[PDB]
């Protein structure tokens, strides 16, 4: 998935790279819940590429 | 060995996650 | 017995709650087929009289 995120760059009216549906919290997510805040976090590290 | 077949009940008596539980668990 | 006696989970949540129970039942047609069903009991009266 990096290798190609990385390749994606140089084909960006062709193709467009998103993160995937499984990618993120369960429904909502409630920061109550401890999974979900570093499902977040692993997210918000991940969007930006 | 016995060390293996006291190991295994041990396994067999104590046997069996943080989130907001859902209606299909 | 129903009024003096409810208690909910232990640790939960109410929209991750409903946003897991009310999804499934949201892709059925019979909401629409009965606003189908409805125009011909409609212009079968109309074609009556």
């Amino acid at each position: 998935s990096f290798r190609v995120a990385l390749a994606g760059w140089l084909y960006n009216g062709v193709v467009t790279t998103v993160i995937d549906d499984s990618s993120y919290p369960k429904d909502g997510g409630s920061v109550t819940s401890l999974e979900n805040l570093w499902d977040f976090f692993i997210l918000a590290l991940a969007l930006p590429l | 060995p016995m060390s293996t077949r006291i190991a295994e009940a041990t396994s067999a008596i104590v046997s069996k996650v943080g989130l907001p539980p859902t209606a299909s668990s | 017995v129903a009024l003096l006696s409810g208690k909910y989970p232990p640790d939960l949540v109410t929209n991750v709650w409903y946003a897991d129970a009310i999804y499934p039942m949201y892709a059925d047609t019979e909401v629409f087929s009965n606003l189908q069903r409805d125009v011909i009991t409609c212009e079968a009266v109309q074609t009556l009289v």
